[PDB]
Parts: C-alpha cells; sequence; structure tokens
C-alpha cells in the first residue's frame, strides 16, 4: 500500500530554521515528481514547492523564494524541505503530495504543523462568566490547546467550547458555555476543569 | 499565473438535493482540471481528474464536465457523508500550481432566532489590570449574524473578536461569542454597557445590557 | 519491469 | 489505413500420416484489431482452437496464430477461414503439406 | 550475443458495449514471458515462461497495479485523441504503445525506443539521444510541446537506461538454458515439376531461433524467387521456406545459400537427385 509520512514540524521563531521530511513507501519513489502543500489557519490550499523525478527542475513560490530549499534521496525514499529566515506568516498544515497515475496528485500525506511565534510557554488563567446559562473564560494561555471539561465530565449537554483566537500579543483564549435550567443552578453548583499539558497547569474554578 | 474563481463560496442543500458548483480559469486549459475534497480536520483527497473522469473508489452520484475555461461538478443525491470543502486545480502548467478558494457545503434547515446573553467583567480578572465584556449568542440559523457594542450610547469598533462554533450535529446550528476588550480605566470611565443583534430569524435587533457596579 | 506510470497525451 | 490478413496454413512437425501434430494458421499484417479465424476438417468447423495474444510489428499491424492438434491421414483434408472487415468474402486456404 | 526486452500495449474502444480493451504483452528477445488481458477472469498479470514463475508476490502485485495504471491512462488518451482529430462517438479506434531497451555482448546499455500510434499511423517517437520527440502531424505538435515543458524525457531516461537494463540482465540470468541458446536450421531442397518445361526448387529451414536468417538463391554466383514471412513453429523455433521457378534440366545451375548466428559457416545447398 502507498503512503507518505511528514515529520518534523514543531514550535520555532522568527528567523529560526526547520527541516521537514517525508518518508515514501509502497512504489518506486524515483519515478513521481513532488510537491509541498500548504494551508494556514483556516484558509485554503496554497503550493509551495516542486522537484522533478530526479531531481533537475526545482521550482519555487513568489513568497518563499529564496528563503526555502527542497531536495530528494532517491535511494532512501526521502523528501526534505529547508526551511530557513522564518516568518510568522509561515504558520501553515505542510503536505507532501505525489502526482497521480494520470492527473492530479492522488497521494497525499498527513500533514505536519508548523508555528512561527515569539512567545514563550505560558499556563491559563480562568475567570467565571456570571449574569440560564453561565461559563468560564480561559485567557493568555500557549501554546495550544486546552481541553475543558464541566464537573469532572459529568456535565456534557449543553457545552460549548468556542475554537482559541490568537490575540493580539500573540497568546491564545477562548471561552466555554453552558445552558442549565435556573431552579437546578441555584441548588447545584457547576464548575470547569481545564488542563494545559505544555505547561503542567490544571485550574479548576468554581463559578 | 493562471487564476481560477470558483463559485460560490458557500452553499446549503439538504439531504437529497441537486448540486452545483463551477470553477472559471483566467485563460484555456483545455482539460487539465481536478477536483479536491477535504473533511474538515483531514488531508484533501481527489475525486475528479481529467475534468471528467472519476476516481477509483468514489460513489458514481459525482460528476464532472466542461471544457475550456467553464468547469462544473454535479452531485445527483447529496448523502449526509458529502458535505465538505472543495477545491479545484489546474494541470495545464507549472509554475505555479493553482487553486480555487475553496467552496464550503453546508446542511440546510429552518430559521430560528439567537438567545443573546451578556456577562460582566468579574472583579477577579480586573485585579489584573483589564476587563472583558462577552456577549453570547446561542441555537441560530443562519450563520449570518451581526453583533454592535455600544458604550453609553457610543458605537465601538476595531477592539472586538468573534468565534463561532461548528454547525451542531443534532440540530445543526451555530453558536457565537463576541468578546470586547478595554482597559482598567476606560472600563472604570463609562457606566452603561450594551450588545446589539441583528439577525434575519429577528424581527427587530435586540439589546442586552447591565450597569457598572449593580 | 514496466513503467510506474504513463503520461497523457 | 486499413491493411488485409496474410495467410499461411502449415504443420509443427513434417506431416507423416498416422502420428500426432498440430496444425498452426497464422495471420499477419492487418488492421484493425478484429479478426474472425477457424480451423477446418473436412469443411467442418473443429472446436478445440487455441491462439496466442495479441501483438504488433514495426509498422503496427497485427498478428496471431491459431493451432490446434491432429493427426495426419491420406483421406482428410483441412483448411483454415479467415474472414475481416477489409474482405468482401471469407477467404479460404487449403492445407498444402508440400508448402 | 544482443539481447532486448519489449512492451507492447493495445487499447480498442468500444462504443456501446462497455469498457475498451486492453491488452499487454511482453518479451524478451523473440520469447514471451508476461501478458495481461482485461477480458480474462483473473484480472491479473500472467506468466507465460517457466523461468519467470519463481519470482515472488510482490512482484506480481506491482505487475499488477502498474498495468492498471497504464489501461487508465490510456482510456483517457482514447477519449482526448478522438476529440483531436474531430471524428464522432460512432467507431472504435486504436492506440498502440511500444517501450524497451537493448544490451551489447558485454550486456551493456545500447538504445532505448518509446513510440507511440493511434488508428495505425505515427503519433509521437522519443528520439534516440533520449530527450526530444518528433511528432509528424499538427496534434502530435500540440501534445509535443506539452511534452516538452514537463520534461517527460527525463523519466524515460532514467527508466530505460536504469530499471529497464538492470532487470534484463536479471532476467538473462535465470532464463539462461532458454534464452542464451541458439539452434541451428535443419535445412533441406525439394522438387516439384511445373508441366512439360518448367519445375520449382524449394529451399526449406526449419526450428531454428532466434528469428533472424537470410535465404537467398543464386545461379552461377549471382543473385535473383518467392518469400515468406518467418512463421512460428509453435513450441518456441521458427520456420521459412524460399522457392525459384526454373527451366527444366538447369536445375544443377541454382544454388541455396544459408546465413544463421547459429552456424559458424554459412551454409550452401545444391540439387541432388
Amino acid at each position: 500500500q502507498v503512503q507518505l509520512v511528514e515529520s518534523g514540524g514543531g514550535l520555532v521563531k522568527p528567523g529560526g530554521s526547520l527541516r521537514l521530511s517525508c518518508a515514501a513507501s509502497g512504489f518506486t519513489f524515483s519515478e513521481y515528481y513532488m510537491t509541498w502543500i500548504r494551508q494556514a489557519p483556516g484558509q485554503g490550499l496554497e503550493w509551495v514547492s516542486y522537484i522533478s523525478s530526479s531531481g533537475f527542475n526545482i521550482y519555487y513560490a513568489d513568497s518563499v523564494k529564496g528563503r526555502f530549499t527542497i531536495s530528494r534521496d532517491n535511494a532512501k525514499n526521502s523528501l526534505f524541505l529547508q526551511m530557513n529566515s522564518l516568518r510568522v506568516e509561515d504558520t501553515a498544515v505542510y503536505y507532501c503530495a505525489r502526482e497521480g497515475v494520470t492527473d492530479g496528485m492522488d497521494v497525499w500525506g498527513q500533514g505536519t504543523t508548523v508555528t512561527v511565534s515569539s512567545a514563550s510557554t505560558k499556563g491559563p488563567s480562568v475567570f467565571p462568566l456570571a449574569p440560564a446559562a453561565l461559563g468560564c473564560l480561559v485567557k493568555d494561555y500557549f501554546p495550544e490547546p486546552v481541553t475543558v471539561s464541566w464537573n469532572s465530565g459529568a456535565l456534557t449537554s449543553g457545552v460549548h467550547t468556542f475554537p482559541a483566537v490568537l490575540q493580539s500579543s500573540g497568546l491564545y483564549s477562548l471561552s466555554s458555555v453552558v445552558t442549565v435550567p435556573s431552579s437546578s443552578l441555584g441548588t447545584k453548583t457547576y464548575t470547569c476543569n481545564v488542563d494545559h499539558k505544555p505547561s503542567n497547569t490544571k485550574v479548576d474554578k468554581r463559578v | 499565473d493562471i487564476q481560477m474563481t470558483q463559485s460560490p463560496s458557500s452553499l446549503s442543500a439538504s439531504v437529497g438535493d441537486r448540486v452545483t458548483i463551477t470553477c472559471r480559469a483566467s485563460q484555456s486549459i483545455s482539460s487539465y482540471l481536478n477536483w479536491y475534497q477535504q473533511k474538515p480536520g483531514k488531508a484533501p483527497k481527489l475525486l475528479i481528474y481529467a475534468a471528467s473522469s472519476l476516481q477509483s473508489g468514489v460513489p458514481s452520484r459525482f460528476s464532472g464536465s466542461g471544457s475550456g475555461t467553464d468547469f462544473t461538478l454535479t452531485i445527483s443525491s447529496l448523502q449526509p457523508e458529502d458535505f465538505a470543502t472543495y477545491y479545484c486545480q489546474q494541470s495545464y502548467s507549472t509554475p505555479p500550481i493553482t487553486f480555487g478558494q475553496g467552496t464550503r457545503l453546508e446542511i440546510k434547515r429552518t430559521v430560528a432566532a439567537p438567545s443573546v446573553f451578556i456577562f460582566p467583567p468579574s472583579d477577579e480578572q480586573l485585579k489584573s489590570g483589564t476587563a472583558s465584556v462577552v456577549c453570547l449568542l446561542n441555537n441560530f440559523y443562519p450563520r449570518e449574524a451581526k453583533v454592535q457594542w455600544k458604550v453609553d450610547n457610543a458605537l465601538q469598533s476595531g477592539n472586538s473578536q468573534e468565534s463561532v462554533t461548528e454547525q451542531d450535529s443534532k440540530d445543526s446550528t451555530y453558536s457565537l461569542s463576541s468578546t470586547l476588550t478595554l482597559s482598567k480605566a476606560d472600563y472604570e470611565k463609562h457606566k452603561v454597557y450594551a450588545c446589539e443583534v441583528t439577525h434575519q430569524g429577528l424581527s427587530s435587533p435586540v439589546t442586552k445590557s447591565f450597569n457598572r457596579g449593580e | 519491469k514496466v513503467l510506474e506510470h504513463v503520461v497523457r497525451v | 489505413i486499413q491493411r488485409t490478413p496474410k495467410i499461411q496454413v502449415y504443420s509443427r512437425h513434417p506431416a507423416e500420416n498416422g502420428k500426432s501434430n498440430f496444425l498452426n494458421c497464422y495471420v499477419s499484417g492487418f488492421h484493425p484489431s478484429d479478426i474472425e479465424v477457424d480451423l477446418l476438417k473436412n469443411g467442418e468447423r473443429i472446436e478445440k482452437v487455441e491462439h496466442s495474444d495479441l501483438s504488433f510489428s514495426k509498422d503496427w499491424s497485427f498478428y496471431l496464430l491459431y493451432y490446434t492438434e491432429f493427426t495426419p491421414t491420406e483421406k482428410d483434408e483441412y483448411a483454415c477461414r479467415v474472414n475481416h472487415v477489409t474482405l468482401s468474402q471469407p477467404k479460404i486456404v487449403k492445407w498444402d503439406r508440400d508448402m | 550475443g544482443s539481447h532486448s526486452m519489449r512492451y507492447f500495449f493495445t487499447s480498442v474502444s468500444r462504443p456501446g458495449r462497455g469498457e475498451p480493451r486492453f491488452i499487454a504483452v511482453g518479451y524478451v528477445d523473440d520469447t514471451q514471458f508476461v501478458r495481461f488481458d482485461s477480458d480474462a477472469a483473473s484480472q491479473r498479470m500472467e506468466p507465460r515462461a517457466p523461468w519467470i514463475e519463481q519470482e515472488g508476490p510482490e512482484y506480481w502485485d506491482g505487475e499488477t497495479r502498474k498495468v492498471k495504471a497504464h489501461s487508465q491512462t490510456h482510456r483517457v488518451d482514447l477519449g482526448t485523441l478522438r476529440g483531436y482529430y474531430n471524428q464522432s462517438e460512432a467507431g472504435s479506434h486504436t492506440v498502440q504503445r511500444m517501450y524497451g531497451c537493448d544490451v551489447g555482448s558485454d550486456w551493456r546499455f545500447l538504445r532505448g525506443y518509446h513510440q507511440y500510434a493511434y488508428d495505425g499511423k505515427d503519433y509521437i517517437a522519443l528520439k534516440e539521444d533520449l530527450r526530444s520527440w518528433t511528432a509528424a502531424d499538427m496534434a502530435a505538435q500540440t501534445t509535443k510541446h506539452k511534452w516538452e515543458a514537463a520534461h517527460v524525457a527525463e523519466q524515460l531516461r532514467a527508466y530505460l537506461e536504469g530499471t529497464c537494463v538492470e532487470w534484463l540482465r536479471r532476467y538473462l540470468e535465470n532464463g539462461k538454458e532458454t534464452l542464451q541458446r541458439t539452434d541451428a536450421p535443419k535445412t533441406h531442397m525439394t522438387h516439384h515439376a511445373v508441366s512439360d518445361h518448367e519445375a520449382t526448387l524449394r529451399c526449406w529451414a526449419l526450428s531454428f531461433y532466434p528469428a533472424e536468417i537470410t535465404l537467398t538463391w543464386q545461379r552461377d554466383g549471382e543473385d535473383q524467387t518467392e518469400l515468406v514471412e518467418t512463421r512460428p513453429a509453435g513450441d518456441g523455433t521458427f520456420q521459412k521456406w524460399a522457392a525459384v521457378v526454373v527451366p527444366s534440366g538447369q536445375e544443377q545451375r541454382y544454388t541455396c545459400h544459408v546465413q544463421h548466428e547459429g552456424l559458424p559457416k554459412p551454409l550452401t545447398l545444391r540439387w541432388e537427385p
């Protein structure tokens, strides 16, 4: 079975460098051309680079010319992308795509994530949101993601966790709300469990 | 440098309808057009190649036609697993390879009005030197909604952000939250805060407010 | 051995 | 660009009355590829005939080989009936053991 | 001596009868060793020689996958080529493809080919230097600019100078007892009367290998005659004969000369009554 596997994407700072890889298996690697496609968060597909079967013809996009470098090793079935002088607009998910047997590109990778930022690992701050419905606000954490649960997983109907947005200061923040019956609300007490793995932080908040 | 232009940018349909998406090229690409499909959070997948040929393992309800500069993708009978984003790509040259801007396909239902809530900034955040007000919209359809922030009847702009969930799995509705960010001094300067919500399902703009201190 | 793929006209 | 087949009827080994052998009918040099070939015994059609795979020459014209097992006899007569799109009527070629 | 490996592909459209017909065969020298037929029941690449059956299952899996890719491309090509020549969807048409490689006595690369045809006429072919194409028609010119802008000759050159020669050497090593043999022709001559004043002499050459042979007639040392095409005997050998009509009594003036690489010295036949 034919397939591709990416690896190497992580968290880097502006001006840093990274090296991605794409290991192939199940077919003759030296007879197809390969590409690198990226997709910004919440945007469309965009072509990045291209290299021919034997590696004599190489093309780049206008936005990455002079900073990226693609190459291949036909003896070991491997494809590389050397990224130098990275900018903030280079944050995306990167795929390696093999050409099709007749037309198009019919074999894709699974994708590796590349994050370019100048912020350091920070734990989240949790604030209550009470005026029915109520919730708790997760603010100023880095990097993504956090997992928010209510009553240690006992309250699952009616919970809405919104996608995280990037603030102007480079940090993330999201909200989570729940709709509950007003009479029941006064009696019992709701709490939201936030777990941030990259900072080893756990906060339990009583609303 | 051939520009591909899809239309429309979003289209709502119900299970069992007939769908049609178009892709327009800037110059003549004789028959070099491929269509892809991307489910949220995964890699794309080839459906049609050479503008009319069906990829092996794809249901026969998909079909493509066209040549020259005007192309079409048609679905004869929608299924629950056909709601995704679709792109068109040209194979006529290189460099560059160019894709369409995408067309998202969603589920259609009846109109529902949103429930509007507002939450005042807690004192625990006021201690840190920042004030944040949240206006929440709940379980509405369609997606288009408008939220305006008014501070003592002074219209604000620029310092708000919004987040919209994905279409629900049970009732296919949305939710929205708009956050207003202010400093401590600016929050202490004014008294009355309110968000004005405008939606198709509402007979008139609805406003929720609260008084500072109370 | 046969080719991996051929290019369309 | 439509060509007429060239037919040859022969045997695998030197024909000898009473010894098992094979009968071949070699059609070549035709285009297009659709053709109808049969091997006959006393004018009646033989049923257990096999053939080879369709290939072509340097000038893009096809060729085939049909063969069957038989036993030569001083009284029996063998032949090959061929029909093609370029032939207005079938072509019957008798087996002459000196050719 | 010299050796070669070739692959032949044929695709025939069938309007109103379903999918087109696809056939592929592979040849090493004059011996066929694989075949694929779309109308067969297995839908696999099948072996046609004893020496090729000792390969693993991954070999046959890869072969089946790649031949199906070939058929897919040919099925798009039929449509496109019908589009170019302004033809209707009523008739059936044919596309044919051929490629391979040659090696010398030292088993080193000599030449490679890659050709394409439509309805029995040349369409486009790779030149000898493995970098340019020859298109003798305006539609092939359209195809040729696309193929020269996209560097297809790069893959073809790499394949032909690599994999073709490597696996040809492997095949010649495996089927050594069959592929590297020579069979000298068992030649004889017959005589038939052509009425009162003539006769026909027939020069035979039976069960030789490979198919390359030369049969010429000479009367007192000067070249002159009926020639048949080298025909397969059915079991890995070939046959051929040549005949001439002579006046009666002058049969002792004619001689038949046979040239074959399985012979150390060319043979000469004279009529012996």
